[PDB]
């Protein structure tokens, strides 16, 4: 019905804000600096998360069932789990690519090089194309669950040990990272901040970042454990969910450009 | 005493104002009043140059109309080539602020300058086939501002001691030294015929020079701030000067007078460079507003803008052709317009 | 200290006694010379696609 | 061209007043600030006041705070000092100095030798 | 058609060996910085031709160190040529007046148009003679400023033992005064740093290293929106 266009209209949106922004970040002359590297990889994979995966969710939304080949939905998890995972770990990159500028400014240049800082990307990449095609193709888990849809809905299923570990791993650790990351950047922002005055904006510009985030992703990693341990939760609620783990790539071009003088510059 | 000598400066200026008037009867403008406007004119940024790490000072023009030779301050003299966009050669510097650029109308050597207060000349030439120094000049006081060649052996040099040299190259001696202005010489510019050179100063004067006697014939004060860029009127008969004032001047030597003025209202920052064209009609100005104006030269009528440049404009140049025009700026860039 | 004076008054002595021609002469040169190379400058006539080596 | 002439200045008994002038011409006089310095028998330049545009913002040196007044007329391009309870120490010669570009916040060079846009100067004695 | 292959070839040739040290050369640049010295105990500071250049490191980090020599003393238009600079260090001797052209100086450095990103290192120094001349009651700083004789020492200050409190009054009188002008035009973009410094000492090339740090985190900080 109408909620199909509703859908739509923000995989419209998302193609639109992240192609013409990668576009921009690869044009302008002054933008081309390592720390603008990792940023671009991201936006990549958004572009790769809205076309890839979405649109099959917007069918699903429309008609009840699976319509096209049902060889076709190992591709699709896999598909979904790798976007997801790579969405989430650039984003731990960032934060320790802003750490190490920020707290130690004059020996950023000799111990980060465009070479490191490529095999970084690849690193993060590698490990999540692993990550999630490897288990998911040879089907190391897929057990626990009672039966699969006789309708034939390509929900995904998963044993307990999987969504414990891969999840607890692919979630938890760039987590705690982040949260140390911000926290000490916090702290010297407070200080430099109290230094200025004998001689605020960072809260919230944090508290943003990672209130989007948090509230974006965290009832999606809420719902799969107690969806394993138990049926509890009725079906149709979890799409809800998993729409918003999709709608961060949505929201990601209108929150990180905004916060930078040197796009926001660009952009004008 | 000193008061006598004052009086008779007084009365000798009285005198030359006099004479002045006398000769003026009629502006330039009542006379070009009935001939056809010159019209729009656009240009597009059709080229661009990269490569450089810091600012651009200074750039050069030679004598084919296909190769120019840029100098930054990261401590690079890049010699390019307008047509393929590619680098033939890339001198490194012992000294990292330099200021001017020379290219020699045989196209053997280079010159460059800076804060060093020497002259470098640099061959182009070499059986080895690696560009090294083949002389450095070192009579100066004050950092050089800019220098041109007249053949492959004399240069002409100026500097912020209030002086200009002449060189020799093979020797390595002045042989004449101008000395009548009391700031600092900012910009200089010869004449086609290789026997006068104006220069310009932070005195708010132009003067006329004599090549091999020495002597200065001509001073011209028609400004209220610093002189930075000069160069003289194709024919050879006038010349045109900018400042810090927001306004161009265009003087004649027939007459000792000033012709016209160009300036509008919102102009209120400074003019970095001047060019004139082949026919005379127009007239090219640089801008510390990071922007560039084409002035109609009997008219005086905003003719064109040229915007597409994201800081100061220092450097501007047109070739003896008369085909394109290039331009500078602080953030590392060069522009091929047309 | 006095030697600048007697310099700058001798300079200015120099430069005084020269000749002048009326600025409506000089004008009249200024507009000759500009409507004679009138056909020369690829700026005010634009040329087409072949005269040009920067396409 | 770029003239200026002062006028007022001489021999003034200790514990006098006095006022002295400034007036320029060849540029245009509301586009510019300006400023006063002096120079004393066996010592160099030195500083004094200033006015800007409008005339709004006056500053001073510390050692005439209080006793000496800068004004500023634009209708007949004028500046003017009054110097007031003079002393044995205020005698040198005195210039009427303007920054050098229009438009500006700030000037570097006017109490440097060989500087083009200064005056000849006044001559006061305090005895 | 086969030489004007030929010669296509030979320059593609030499524009890709000259962009490959251009590439070293760039990357050999960006990790050294730059300072201006300007101002008085020079060779005092620097221990501890146009141009005279030095070159040093402390904890593997390079730094070029300029000072200019033979010279005019007029400023206007060679100080736009470091405009890029990391840091001004301004060496000023705290005891005609020098002090008050000195204000001046920096007030027309700091407000100029092509400088209002450059930050300044500021050096007091003279501190003995600051301390024992004053203590003989030369009033050189009540004659000169007329204001110091209503000023009252800040809570913030902690004096070396043995420190007199008239010593203490001067120092951050001048240090005041010089700190008056910065607050009141600078926007956010570039600050000043204070620091007394003697003649005999070690400690200033520590201090240097310690005020780039600040600067460059101080930039970092603005660009991204934190500070
Ligand atoms: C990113 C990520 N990590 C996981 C770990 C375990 C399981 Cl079962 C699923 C996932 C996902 C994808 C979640 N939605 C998009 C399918």
């Amino acid at each position: 019905g109408w909620v199909a266009a509703a859908l739509c209209v923000v995989i419209a949106l998302t193609a639109a804000a992240n192609s013409l922004l990668i576009a921009l970040i690869c044009t302008q002359p002054a933008l081309r600096n390592t720390s603008n590297f990792f940023l671009v990889s991201l936006f990549t994979s958004d572009l790769m998360v809205g076309l890839v995966v979405m649109p099959p969710a917007m069918l699903n939304a429309l008609y009840g069932r699976w319509v096209l080949a049902r060889g076709l939905c190992l591709l699709w998890t896999a598909f979904d789990v790798m976007c997801c995972s790579a969405s989430i770990l650039n984003l731990c990159l960032i934060s320790l690519d802003r750490y190490l500028l920020i707290l130690s400014p004059l020996r950023y240049k000799l111990r980060m090089t465009p070479l490191r800082a490529l095999a970084l990307v690849l690193g993060a990449w590698s490990l999540a194309a692993l990550a999630s095609f490897l288990p998911l193709l040879l089907g190391w888990h897929e057990l626990g669950h009672a039966r699969p849809p006789v309708p034939g809905q390509c929900r995904l299923l998963a044993s307990l040990p999987f969504v414990l570990v891969a999840s607890g791993l692919t979630f938890f650790l760039p987590s705690g990272a982040i949260c140390f990351t911000y926290c000490r950047i916090l702290l010297a922002a407070r200080k430099q901040a109290v230094q200025v005055a004998s001689l605020l904006k960072a809260s919230l510009t944090l508290g943003i970042l990672l209130g989007m985030f948090f509230v974006t992703w965290l009832p999606f990693f809420v719902a799969n454990i107690v969806q394993a341990v138990c049926d509890c939760i009725s079906p149709g609620l979890f799409d809800v969910l998993t729409w918003l783990g999709y709608c961060n790539s949505t929201m990601n071009p209108i929150i990180y450009p905004l916060f930078m003088r040197d796009f926001k510059r660009a952009l004008g | 005493e000193l008061d006598q000598l004052r009086q008779e400066a007084e009365q000798l200026k009285n005198q030359i104002r006099d004479a002045r008037k006398a000769c003026a009867d009629a502006t330039l403008s009542q006379i070009t009043n009935n001939i056809d406007p010159v019209g729009r004119i656009q240009m597009r940024t059709r080229r661009t140059l990269r490569g450089h790490l810091a600012k651009i000072y200074a750039m050069h023009w030679g004598t084919d109309s296909r190769l120019l030779v840029s100098a930054s301050q990261d401590g690079k003299l890049i010699i390019w080539d307008s047509y393929t966009t590619n680098k033939v050669h890339a001198i490194p510097l012992r000294s990292s602020w330099v200021m001017t650029c020379a290219y020699a109308p045989s196209g053997n050597y280079v010159a460059c300058g800076g804060l060093d207060n020497i002259c470098s000349i640099y061959n182009l030439k070499t059986r080895e086939g690696n560009v090294r120094v083949s002389r450095e000049l070192a009579g100066h006081t004050g950092y050089l501002s800019c220098c041109r060649f007249l053949d492959d052996n004399q240069i002409v040099t100026s500097s912020g001691d209030t002086t200009c040299a002449l060189w020799d190259i093979e020797t390595g001696q002045q042989t004449t030294t101008f000395t009548g202005h009391t700031g600092d010489v900012m910009s200089l510019s010869l004449a086609p015929d290789t026997r006068l050179f104006v220069s310009g100063a932070c005195d708010a004067s132009a003067k006329l020079w004599d090549v091999r006697e020495g002597m200065c014939r001509q001073t011209f004060t028609g400004h209220e701030s610093d002189i930075n860029a000069i160069c003289f009127f194709p024919n050879g008969n006038a010349f045109a000067t900018g400042s810090d004032d927001a306004t161009c001047r265009l003087f004649d030597l027939r007459a000792d007078q000033e012709l016209m003025t160009y300036s509008h209202d919102n102009i209120i920052c400074g003019i970095t460079s001047v060019s004139f064209s082949k026919s005379g009609r127009l007239l090219l100005a640089g801008y510390d507003d990071f922007n560039c104006n084409v002035w109609d030269a009997l008219k005086a009528d905003r003719a064109g803008v040229l915007a597409g440049h994201d800081n100061r404009v220092s450097c501007l140049g047109v070739t003896d052709d008369g085909m394109a025009v290039a331009t500078g700026s602080w953030d590392s860039f060069l522009k091929i317009w047309n | 200290s006095i030697a600048q004076a007697r310099k700058l008054v001798e300079q200015l002595k120099m430069e005084a006694n020269i000749d002048r021609i009326k600025v409506s002469k000089a004008a009249a040169d200024l507009m000759a010379y500009c409507e004679a190379h009138a056909k020369e400058d690829p700026l005010l006539t634009p040329v087409p696609a072949s005269e040009n080596p920067f396409r | 061209q770029v003239q200026l002439q002062e006028s007022g200045g001489g021999l003034v008994q200790p514990g006098g007043s006095l006022r002295l002038s400034c007036a320029a011409s060849g540029f245009t006089f509301s586009n510019y600030k300006m400023n006063w310095v002096r120079q004393a028998p066996g010592k160099g330049l030195e500083w004094v006041s200033d006015i800007s545009q409008s005339g709004a913002s006056i500053s001073y040196t510390g050692s005439v705070k209080g006793r000496f007044t800068i004004s500023r007329d634009n209708a007949k391009n004028t500046l003017y000092l009054q110097m007031n309870s003079l002393k044995p120490e205020d005698t040198a010669v005195y210039y009427c100095a303007r920054c050098p570009a229009p438009f500006t916040r700030d000037c570097f060079d006017v109490t440097s030798t060989t500087y083009a846009y200064r005056g000849q100067g006044t001559q006061v004695t305090v005895s | 058609t086969e030489d004007q292959r030929n010669e296509e070839k030979a320059q593609r040739e030499a524009n890709k060996k000259i962009e490959k040290q251009l590439q070293k050369d760039k990357q050999v640049y960006r990790a050294t910085h730059r300072l201006l010295l300007l101002g008085s105990g020079k060779n005092t500071i620097v221990k501890q031709s146009g141009i005279f250049e030095t070159k040093f490191q402390v904890d593997k980090v390079n730094f070029h160190m300029f000072d200019v020599g033979a010279q005019r003393d007029e400023r206007r238009k060679w100080i736009q040529c470091f405009n890029d600079v990391t840091a001004i260090i301004f060496v000023v001797a705290s005891s005609t007046n020098r002090l008050q052209a000195a204000l001046k100086l920096f007030d027309s450095i700091w407000n100029n148009k092509w400088l209002r990103d450059t930050s300044v290192i500021l050096f007091l120094n003279k501190q003995d003679l600051l301390a024992e001349k004053v203590l003989a009651g030369k009033s050189k700083i009540e004659d000169y400023f007329p204001e110091f004789a209503r000023y009252t020492t800040p809570e913030d200050a902690t004096p070396e033992p043995g420190e007199d409190p008239r010593v203490t009054r001067a120092k951050y009188f001048i240090r005041d005064e010089f700190l008056r002008i910065s607050t009141a035009s600078g926007d956010g973009r570039h600050y000043c740093y204070p620091h007394f410094t003697c003649a005999v000492d070690t400690e200033n090339i520590r201090r240097v290293f310690n005020d780039c740090r600040d600067i460059i985190q101080r930039m970092h900080l603005r660009q991204y929106e934190l500070l």
